[PDB]
């Protein structure tokens, strides 16, 4: 009945990695580490540890 | 006596036709 199949696939695979990517933003959101905004006492020494380590 | 169903009396060139159509199948009576 007539093969006839090409070039309908990189919008799946468009679609698989945008999958992905959504999964890596959700990766990436499940931290407890980085940038989250804090008290004074946590913020003023990260700021001086980004300034100092920049001259560093 | 029985006859032998002799004559439709058209002619034609026969061709066993070249250029070949993809045959969907046409089963689809009511769903």
């Amino acid at each position: 009945h007539g093969y006839d199949v090409s070039g309908a696939n990189n919008k799946q695979v468009i679609n698989e990695v945008a999958r992905e990517k959504a999964q890596l933003e959700k990766i990436n959101q499940y931290y407890k580490t980085l940038l989250q905004d804090k008290e004074q006492e946590y913020t003023t020494r990260k700021n001086n540890q980004r300034e100092i380590l920049e001259t560093l | 006596k029985k006859v032998v169903k002799q004559k439709n009396h058209v002619y034609t060139p026969v061709y066993n036709e070249l250029i070949e159509k993809y045959s969907e199948i046409p089963l689809n009576d009511k769903l």
